[PDB]
Formats: C-alpha cells, structure tokens, sequence
C-alpha cells in the first residue's frame, strides 16, 4: 500500500527560525494529503489540507507546499508553542496511511553530562537482587553511549537504557542506566564503572567504585 | 520553431514599446537619433531623416536615444530644455503602449472566437461525481438538477462557476442548496471550497463515452483501437457515460478486458491486459477522451468590455504578486527569464494560434509592468528622477547622476545573472 | 452552541484472546452527517487508520484496513450519538492509544478533531505492586527506584510535591512482563541529610501509596 517516510526522526530549530519538514510519498498521491500537529499527552491537531489550505485558526506562520511525492511543511518564525510532533497523511488512496512523525528539537549550546553512579541498596541485596544505577543529567546534544565495562570485561548483557524526552525548562536530556544482576554474580566481581564517552570531551567521562572498599 | 518564435515576440514587443516611445517623444518636438533594436553591433541600418533606424545583433533588449536628453544643451529640441511634466510623460510613454497592445490584441483574440468546452453551456446535469467528496458526502446522487446555489440563479455551469468563485472570495462557509431530482427541490446546506486555490465540489458532467486519441505505443494502440471511435461496453458491462469507462478501468487493476466496440457500425470484441504499468503501478491503457468544444464568437463591444476587465484583473494580480515577492511571500525562482518565456513560447507553438494570441498578451504585459516598478537605469526609475526634480525644483547633482547610474547598471546586471541562473535551474527539471 | 467533543471509554487491561466494545460520546454537533473513525496510536509508533463510517445519505457504509477486515467492527448508536468499537481476538500489538475522530466535509476524508484518546493494554501479566528502593551515595543527586510493577501508570513526587525543582522522572521501561522506573533530584550538599528528602511512589492501579525516606549509608 501507501507508504509515508518522513526521511528525519529528529529536527533541530531554534525559536523565531524558520523549519522545513519533508514529506515522501511511496507513489503519486497528486495532493490528498493532510498535516497534524500533536503535543505529548494531547490529541493531534490539523494545520493543513490539500498540500497547501490552513485550517481555520492555523495561524499564518505555517505553510504547506509540495506536488506529487515530496511534500514540505514550512514553519516560518518557529515559536515556543511549537514544540510538538509534526506527521503527514495521504488519503489519496485506501488504506488511509500516516507518517512517523516529526520531533521538533531546540538548538543550544553544548553541555557536559553529570554523571552519578549508585550501588545496590540493603534492601534488594536483602530480597537477592543487585542492582546498580547511572544517572546522566543534563547533556547535550542526546547522542551519547554509556558502556559498563567490570573489571575490564564487557558487560552488555543486562543492560537496561532509558532516555527522556528534551526537558522543558533548559532544553537539555537525561538518561538512567541500571544493571540488574544476582547477588552471586554481584559477588564475583570487584570494580564497577559507568564510563561515558560524548562529544563534548575528547577523553571519556569515568566514574566508578569498588565494592571491597566499603 | 520555438526559439524563432520567442524571437519575434521579443522583437514585436520592444518594437512597440520603442515605438510608443518615439510618438509620445514626437509629440513633445525632440530629435531622435538612435533607434536600437536589441544589444551588440547593429546587423542592419536604414537612415530615413533623422530616424537612424537599425536592428543590432542580440535582440535581448533594445534602446532608444533622443537629442539632448541629459547634457547641458539649450537647443528648442532638447529634451532636457522640456519640463519635469514632459519628460514624465516620456517616461511612461512606453509601458503606456504596451498595456494599450495588450488590451487591444485580448479585444481582437475575444472577437475572433475561443473553442470554449461545451459541457460549459448546457444546463447542469451531474453525470458523476468522484468517490468520497463534498458532493457525495452531502448525498449528491448522480443524475441529478442542481437549480439553485445561494442565492444566484444558476442554469448553466457557467453561472455555478461564477458563483462559486465569488462565493470563494467573499469569504463564506456554509451555503443553501435546492437541488432538483426527479422534480423535488431538496434543500440542502454545502460548505463553500476555496475554490480560489483549486479545489473543487467534485462535480462531474455528463460524457458521451467516445475516445478521441489513443497514444501511441500503448497496449490499446497495439490492438487497433483508433482515435475517433466509440465503444458500447466493458466485457458486457453497459456503460453510457465516458466517466463510468473511467470507473471501469479503474476498478480492472490489470484483469482481462473483453471491449465491445462499435467500429462505426461493427461490433468488435477486443482483448486487452491493462496491468499494473511499472510507470506508476497502475492501469495502462494509453487511451483519450473525445473533447468536444464550441467556437464562440464575440461582438466587438462586449469583446472590447470583457478584455477591459480580464486586463485589470490579471494587472491586479500581478501587482498582488510583485508585492508578494517584494515582501518575501514567494520565492524568487518563479520569475519568467528569456528561456522560461522562450520554452512557454515553444509550448504555445505547440498549442495553438490563440495560444499564441494569449501568451504574447500575458508577456507584453508582464513585461510592461516590469517596466514601473522603482529601478535604476529602468523605465520605471526616470519617473523617479523627474518627480523628484520636480518636487525639489533643481537638477540632480552630476557626480550623484552618474553614482545613480553605476550602481543601476550594477544591480541590473545582477538581476540579469540571477534570473539566467534562475533560468538554468528551471532547465534542469 | 457547545464546541465539538469526543469522549472514549472502555480502555483498560484485557488479557490476550478476549473481545471487549469501545465507546465514543460525541457532543457539539450533528452525529449523523460526519464520518467517524478509530484511528490508532501505539507507543512510539506512526498512526494507524483502522476503519470509518459514511453518513446516513450513504447508506453508513463502512471500509477497513484490509489486515484488519474481519476481525474489528465499528458501529453506530441507533438513537443516540454514541459511537461503538467490537474487538475480538486481542493480541499484545493492539495495546495502543485508540482515538475516536470527527472528519471535515472537504475532498476525501481527513480528520478535523480528535478526542483525548483511551488507552488499551492486552497482556496476560497480572497486576503487581512495586518495590521501592533508595539510592543513595557541592551538588549531590539523589534518586528512588520503582521496580517490579505493573501495570502502568506510578506517579513519583519528592517530599510530598514541595521538591519539584531539579527532578528527572526517566520513563518505564519493560523486562518479564514487570515495569523498572526511576527518578532523580539533585540537591545542594549543605540541604542533605540536614533536611530530610523522602520520596513517593503512587500506583493507582493496585491502590499503592509508599513513602520511602532515603537515609545514608556506609558508601
Ligand atoms: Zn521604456
């Protein structure tokens, strides 16, 4: 069938620039396509409709554009209230197909990550389990990779990542690593580090503790 | 055929312009010297009195040279002796002949007769109506007599047409609709299109099911299905409307076609495999409709009043899109440069002769409203130049004159490189 | 009068293999002249179209996704304004957000407002309480972990809400059908342990509300 491909998941802006979101149908949809708005916890919202019509209180800094298979929607003077995700949707043909969306991303300066490391505590020892954390504040930009190298051997196995989505108040991300093992294989092992390597040093980031010291 | 042709158009066009500059120039007593037609070495010159006629080498401007215009001579034929209101008017005597041409030849082409479509002119039937619109969304069947829109009487599509533009522009959203079926008048409430930017109600005439081309090299084609022939039924499927043939290839997606055609007067049954064309995935049939159109001719009063208003409204929208690209609103790329308007000329060449007529008017005007907008070293910046000597009473100052000039030249002939990059851009799509 | 609305219920946890009918109320204009559709949103996945519904003039024809014909059945209220959704053989890739959506009158269908959405979780877990853990060790991070629960979702505030400055709630992630989250504050070293930092787990869904004091220990 239809196939939407916005070609970009991530899109870096500033407020008061001006963005162009790209659009790529998999064959001629002439101009039946349609452009939604969604911000996190709220319903999408249309701007346009065919290629180029606002909807009714769309305001006038957004604009549509496009023919046969590479759609553009550009937002001119990107405002603060415009931190959303942007998709696209063709209805030229059925089944009705959307895009994947459209994350808009805030451009800033640099930032180093702080980094944190925490042992397992008394009580999951005490319930059999082990379980030590990372946590990485306030970094950017979100690429970033973390590694859990113990005693100089890999550890990749039992790694569970997460990553939050960019913060409101200083438009920078975070991300908590915990390695979830047995009291036994917790046992058997001495040092425990939560190297980071980004773009912001050349040398990586290295925090680490040892479990016979305390 | 394209190249010789844009060519000429050029080449009219200045004519006239030049032309009308040097009657408006006669009629104020200055002497006229030189009479450039393009740029580069003159290839042609004929001397009749002090009109030194000739035709250079590129025919890609065009320039005209009087008897004093800027030098501090005080002969009676000077043209700097005339005052600020004289020299205006030779300012503007140009454009002003070439908006007249452009009226005038609209006049003329309005009185000949265009081969308008005929659906145009007979009352409004609804022989189809696409799949999942406005119309068959309200409940607009097929068949029907659509009688009443607001609102304005409406009898034939022409009057719909008007009355959906103009609802378009007044900004309306909901309107009442009485609708005849059967001699029921069904009121019904339709939301008004922006039919300003191209969407429509999706309303489709009735179409004798003929076909009038067939391409060449198509699967049709191989068979033998020509031009000019009509066609009774789809693998035994009746169909009498050239929208359900439509419908019918639509709905094939690639099966096995029996066409029961009646080769004016035999019933033929020909075999045809309309699959996924790797074009698109689609249907491939490679066959055309049979247009039907009507030759209407125009009195010359009325063809005079309707060109009249088409030229105000299209200078109105011109000057809507100057205004537009002046603030920013629309991309420089979509100006007309000289390949643009050669390869529009090809396309017309092509076309038609009332194509020819059409274009050559929209060029002579475009190009007349070039000719205002406040440029140095353009036709639209010596009006500057004399109102303001006017206003303030004394002559430009000689070293700020020829600053003027230089940085005119300058920024004309980066406008010149930019729209031959332009143009070389849209060569490449 | 009032403005359009769209209000969906009958989301929840279903186990696999069941069957369950979601509803729509639609309030603010006429029902019986616009197209509605069920049109779907996963987790962190592109939209999906499931079916719509013409109007009365058209007979209330339906159309499906074809991968979907068969299996889902959308439906109108014969005298009220309610939109249904029949869901039968429920696997765990139809735990998604489901939307229940006006469409405009203009060319071919699009979607001119959307209702808040209902949220459908099908697994066969069974619901558990979470394990709080405290983590603890200028500027000085704290954190708790919320471990082992489900189903969605835990609420996590720092002393009672008046510590909101400086807090980063990382999302859930999923391991043997049981949910791991954790959240972090960061505080000054001259604020702890001289003033006491507590945090509080809220799981609705098995009426859990744990306070947990992070005290020091010995590294
Ligand atoms: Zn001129």
């Amino acid at each position: 069938d239809i196939v939407m491909t916005q070609s970009h998941k991530f899109m870096s802006t500033s407020v008061g620039d001006r963005v162009s979101i790209t659009c790529k149908a998999s064959q001629d949809v002439g101009t039946d396509v349609a452009w939604y708005q969604q911000k996190p916890g709220q319903s999408p919202k249309l701007l346009i409709y065919w290629a180029s019509i606002r909807h009714t209180g769309v305001p006038d800094r957004f604009t549509g554009s496009g023919s046969g298979t590479d759609f553009t929607l550009t937002i001119s003077n990107v405002q603060s209230e415009d931190l959303a995700d942007y998709f696209c949707q063709q209805y030229s043909s059925y089944p009705l197909t959307f895009g994947a969306g459209t994350k808009l991303e805030l451009e800033r300066a640099d930032a180093a990550p702080t980094v944190s490391i925490f042992p397992p505590s008394s009580e999951q020892l005490t319930s059999g389990g082990a379980s030590v954390v990372c946590f990485l504040n306030n970094f950017y930009p979100k690429d970033i990779n973390v590694k859990w190298k113990i005693d100089g051997s890999e550890r990749q196995n039992g790694v569970l990542n997460s990553w939050t989505d960019q913060d409101s108040k200083d438009s920078t991300y975070s991300m908590s690593s915990t390695l979830t093992l047995t009291k036994d294989e917790y046992e058997r092992h001495n040092s425990y580090t939560c190297e980071a390597t980004h773009k912001t040093s050349t040398s990586p980031i290295v925090k680490s503790f040892n479990r016979n010291e305390c | 055929m394209g190249l010789i042709a844009f060519l000429i158009l050029i080449g009219v066009l200045v004519w006239v312009h030049e032309f009308g500059h040097f009657l408006m120039a006669k009629l104020f007593r200055v002497k006229v010297e030189i009479f450039s037609i393009g740029f580069g070495p003159p290839i042609f010159r004929r001397q009749w009195g002090e009109t030194v006629y000739q035709i250079a080498a590129l025919p890609l401007g065009g320039y005209v040279k009087l008897y004093g215009e800027e030098e501090n001579v005080h002969d009676p034929r000077a043209f700097s002796t005339k005052k600020p209101w004289q020299k205006i008017l030779i300012a503007l005597g140009g454009p002003l002949f070439n908006f007249l041409f452009t009226i005038l030849v609209f006049a003329l082409v309005y009185t000949a007769g265009v081969e308008v479509p005929k659906y145009l002119k007979e009352p409004v039937v609804v022989g189809y109506v696409q799949r999942d619109s406005i119309a068959q969304k309200i409940g607009i069947k097929p068949g029907d007599k659509i009688i009443k829109i607001n609102g304005y009487e409406v009898r034939t599509w022409e009057d719909l047409r008007d009355a959906l533009i103009r609802l378009s522009l007044d900004g309306v959203k909901e309107t009442t609709l009485f609708l005849e079926r059967n001699g029921e008048v069904l009121h019904l409430t339709i939301k008004v299109p922006n039919v300003q930017k191209g969407e429509e109600l999706g309303i489709a005439p009735l179409v004798k099911p003929v076909v009038g081309g067939v391409k060449k090299g198509s699967p049709a084609d191989q068979v033998g299905i020509k031009p000019g022939d009509l066609i009774l039924e789809v693998n035994g499927k009746k169909i009498n409307t050239w929208y359900e043939l439509v419908e019918e290839v639509r709905k094939s997606q690639g099966k096995a076609i029996k066409l029961k055609i009646l080769r004016n007067g035999k019933m033929i049954e020909k075999e045809l495999i309309p699959a996924k064309d790797p074009k698109t995935g689609t249907y491939f049939i490679g066959l055309f409709p049979k247009t039907e159109t009507v030759v209407e001719k125009k009195p010359f009063g009325e063809a005079l009043a309707s060109a009249v208003n088409r030229t105000w409204e299209l200078t109105v929208l011109t000057l809507k899109t100057i205004a537009g690209l002046i603030t920013g609103k629309v991309s420089f790329q979509t100006l007309g440069g000289p390949i643009a308007i050669a390869q529009i000329a090809g396309q017309a060449a092509q076309s038609g002769f009332i194509p020819y007529l059409v274009m050559m008017a929209f060029i002579s005007l475009q190009l007349g409203i070039f000719n205002l907008i406040p440029l140095p070293i353009l036709d639209g910046g010596l009006i500057l130049l004399f109102a303001i000597e006017w206003l303030r009473g004394r002559p430009l100052p000689e070293k700020f004159k020829e600053y003027w000039q230089r940085v005119g030249l300058a920024i004309i002939i980066t406008l010149t490189i930019f729209v031959f990059i332009n143009d070389i851009l849209r060569l490449l799509r | 009068g009032s403005e359009v609305k769209l209000v969906e219920s009958g989301g929840g946890l279903v186990q696999p293999g069941g069957s369950l009918r979601l509803s729509c109320v639609t309030s603010g204009f006429t029902f019986t002249d616009y197209y509605m559709s069920w049109v779907r949103q996963p987790p962190g996945k592109a939209l999906e179209w499931l079916a719509f519904i013409r109007n009365k003039v058209n007979g209330y024809t339906t159309e499906y996704r074809a991968s979907v014909k068969g299996r889902f059945t959308i439906s109108r209220d014969s005298s009220q304004s309610i939109l249904y959704l029949q869901v039968n053989t429920l696997r765990a890739e139809d735990s998604a957000t489901y939307y229940c959506a006006r469409d405009r009158g203009g060319n071919g269908v699009y979607f001119d407002y959307w209702g808040q959405g209902t949220t459908l979780t099908v697994s066969s877990a069974k619901t558990t309480p979470p394990s709080v853990y405290p983590l603890a060790p200028s500027m000085v991070t704290l954190g708790c972990l919320v471990k082992g629960y489900f189903p969605e979702p835990v609420t996590v505030t720092w002393n009672s809400g008046s510590l909101s400055s400086g807090v980063h709630t990382f999302p859930a992630v999923l391991q043997s059908d049981l949910y791991t989250l954790s959240s972090s504050v960061t505080v000054p070293s001259s604020t702890w342990p001289s003033e006491t930092v507590t945090c509080n787990v809220a799981h609705p869904a098995s009426s859990t509300k744990v306070d947990k004091k992070i005290v020091p220990r010995d590294c």
